[PDB]
């Protein structure tokens, strides 16, 4: 008379297949991304062309001296 | 050819290094600008250093 099934107590557990958590999707992305990129180059002419002036003062040292 | 003596060499040599040359080296060409400038007219406009001397 000792034998398994329970009167109670169960569940059950889904046979479900789920997980489709969206995401920053469709012009969300591709504006993130030339946004980011504008802002590289938007960061160069400001070094770039800075460094440019600089260089100019690195050949000036060189003419005023040689003769 | 002929070249100049033993003389007219040996003058007094700015014996400095090669940063403190470049040190000031900016304050310096702009305000000679009369025995250097036509230097080079006794150099680029006339050739053979060997006339230009003084």
């Amino acid at each position: 008379k000792q034998d398994m099934p329970p009167v109670g107590g169960y569940g059950p557990i889904d046979y479900k297949r789920n997980l489709p958590r969206r995401g920053l999707s469709g012009y969300s992305m591709f504006a993130v991304g030339i946004g980011a990129l504008l802002f590289g180059y938007w960061s160069m002419m400001k070094w770039n062309r800075e460094r440019r002036r600089l260089q100019i003062e690195d050949f000036e040292a060189r003419i005023a001296l040689m003769p | 050819v002929e070249l100049p003596s033993l003389e007219d060499l040996k003058v007094q040599e700015v014996k400095v290094s090669s940063s403190v040359l470049k040190a000031a080296a900016h304050h310096y060409g702009a305000q000679c600008d009369k025995p250097n400038k036509e230097f080079m007219l006794c150099r680029w406009e006339e050739k053979d250093p060997r006339r230009c001397l003084e």
